[PDB]
């Protein structure tokens, strides 16, 4: 067996396994504890596995949130930093609320950070919002965009339907059958 | 109103920030020299002054720039708050 | 066997192997632990391997992000350094969101840093955006530029469709068959 | 065998090897560990090897980046220094993005550093950009300049097509066959 | 054998060998480690070798770069020093970029240092540029001046084609045959 | 403003070097007279002051000509800068 990757996290490993199985590559996950997980494949599949790891840029980088840049361990933080932490917490709370709606599997939300020129004496600017979401198969997406827009509009003090962008997509085909073992 | 309170608060905040570093180094030099004079028994008293003069002047050289950028930005801000009403 | 490279990391090694396999050069990856990975090839292929290493300038440099220039552990932060870390984190969070859209494999995003002036005295200037992305084979690229533009427009306080550039490309042919071993 | 060079690094060694092989000179690489790599050639080829080493000025110098002159790990940083590190990071991030376009092998980018005046009390000059790129054989260079210009224009707050210079070139012929050994 | 030089660096010794070989003088390079390299010739060639060492002023002095005058690590810097380090880096970066153009072997760049006056309260003068380059044999120099002018023009905020000087030269004949040994 | 930068930095550098010499002399004398009291184990307040005064007066008798040269040079230079534009 040939080593593809070592020292992976659990949530990196399960993503790599998922992407290899989709292309009919049988892979194995091994746990070394403090050394993390290792991924191995057979030689006939080695070439393909390498090319897919390249194409998808695996393993995935960790997920980024703006509050990571303003750790709140400061001695004191400016208005600019406080207003950033605030907005970054509202974004996460909204994504978690949308995941509870009917038939939504996952979503992402973005808010226009007015903080760029907070506290230069000038007045603030109206807010804008963007959302992505994934639906179960057979959902009337067109009829479901209205609900999302309606829900988002009243979460903020001044928002116009014109300023809300919504993009929806359906889930891909289910991967239920196991890949074939090399002869 | 809140603009008044904000600007007045910020004034004290800037005093604190700018003055803080020189007073820190003058403290640390005072403690170290005072200890050294107990570790070896010498009863001089100008030595702290002689060292801390060089200590303070050096960090005035280092921070000479940030001092002017902070004060310019503050002056522009308060002139705007004072005049730009409509 | 001749040594091409030593002391690589895992990402550098997999990128090298991928590019060599594409040109029909069979290569071997060896792990020395604390010394990293080593790459070796047969003599008949040594010349070619050298030429391709030179042409692609492997092994790749690490990826660059603007926040690396303004460590938060500094004794002082100016407004310029704070706004630099803010924009450097928004760009990354948009790239991570685009990777979730239907049929995208990877993307890159750029924002106009107006922070190179203090946003003082002079009023601020409108934002510009650029994006690059890669698509699965058989995608109507022309019809897909619209979605991206729509999604990006509302992510900031002031952006015009005229100020958004989008460049798309398709994935290359898959490298599935293994290279032949020298006689 | 005659010694040409000692204590080289890995990248220097592989550069020298590539240049010599192109001219039909068989060379050998030896590893001394903490003492680096050594390059040796046969006597019949010594004269030519010396002449080419002079002509190309090998071994290559380390690559220069502007931020090296204004290290961030320093006690205090003047505005000029911070304003310099910002640009010197944007340059590198654009190079790294161009390398991801279809068919490009490598690129270089340059930006006009307006920081060479503070422009305090003064209107800021417009930005100018220059770019160099190398393409795979059989690429329609003429039709590819447009994409690059379009992409670069929106990377900055104010750029005119007239202020963007682009120079393209094709890859040279591949060196695949091995050089002949002296009789 | 007579001693010509001792305690040379690697890159001094190689230049000396190259110049003696070009005039039909067989020379030998010896390594003493901590003592550096030594160069020796036969007595019949001693006179000629001394004449050429005088005429070319060998061994060469190291390259001079302006940043060596203004180290990054002094306690303090006036604006003039910082501004000089900045241009002293842009020169080196442009040289390294031009060396990647098609068929260029080596190049030199010079920039007008306006820094030697403040231009405070005053209009800062426009920039001037000079470049030297060496080409492989069979290059249409006349047609290649345009490319370099076009490329350099946009590297700075304000440059006129009139203010750019470019001087080109072809490579000399190749030294491939070895010199003859005294009878 | 390279002129304001220069005149401002030089003022502080001149303060530091003009004042340093007397204080250095005073400190070295202070230390030696403090030591001698320890090796003699004999103690009084006044001996160090008495010697310090003489040490500083000699320092001034010697250097003072150079203090005048330095101050005149700076005095002219700043005036020419102030009225330089015309
Ligand atoms: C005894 C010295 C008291 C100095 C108080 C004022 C501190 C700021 C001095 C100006 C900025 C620094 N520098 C080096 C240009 O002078
Ligand atoms: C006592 C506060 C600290 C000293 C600095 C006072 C401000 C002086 C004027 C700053 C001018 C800045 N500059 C040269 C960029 O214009
Ligand atoms: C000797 C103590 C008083 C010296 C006062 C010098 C004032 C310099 C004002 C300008 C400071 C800011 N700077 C250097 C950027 O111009
Ligand atoms: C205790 C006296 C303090 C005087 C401070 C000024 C000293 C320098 C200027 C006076 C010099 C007099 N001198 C040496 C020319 O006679
Ligand atoms: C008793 C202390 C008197 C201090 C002031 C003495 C007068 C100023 C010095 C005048 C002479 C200056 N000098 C030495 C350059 O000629």
């Amino acid at each position: 067996d040939k080593d593809l990757l070592k020292g992976l996290d659990q949530e990196q490993a399960n993503e790599v396994i998922a992407v290899l199985q989709m292309h009919n590559i049988e892979a194995n996950k091994i746990d070394s504890g403090k050394l993390g997980y290792s991924i191995t494949v057979a030689e006939p599949d080695f070439t393909a596995a390498v090319y897919w790891i390249k194409t998808y840029q695996l393993p995935p980088r960790p997920r980024v949130e703006i509050a990571q840049m303003f750790p709140a361990d400061s001695l004191v933080s400016s208005p600019r930093a406080e207003k950033a932490r605030l907005y970054s917490a509202i974004e996460q709370r909204l994504e978690q609320s949308l995941q509870t709606m009917e038939g939504v599997l996952s979503a992402r939300v973005h808010i226009s950070y007015d903080i760029d020129a907070g506290e230069n004496g000038r007045p603030p600017k109206p807010v804008h919002l963007s959302a992505l979401a994934v639906y179960e198969r057979g959902s009337p997406l067109a009829h479901q965009i209205s609900d999302i827009k309606r829900f988002l509009k009243n979460s903020f003090a001044d928002v116009d339907y014109d300023n809300i962008s919504v993009v929806l997509s359906e889930r891909s085909d289910a991967q239920l059958q196991a890949p074939g073992t090399p002869v | 109103m809140d603009d008044l309170v904000f600007a007045g608060n910020k004034a004290l905040y800037l005093v604190l920030i700018l003055s803080g570093w020189p007073t820190i180094v003058a403290t640390i030099i005072g403690l170290l020299v005072g200890l050294f004079q107990t570790v070896t028994q010498l009863q001089e008293q100008t030595l702290p002054f002689g060292i801390k003069l060089l200590g303070v002047c050096l960090c005035l050289f280092l921070l000479s720039g940030w001092y002017g950028e902070v004060l310019l930005s503050y002056g522009r801000q308060v002139i705007f708050l004072a005049l730009a009403k409509g």
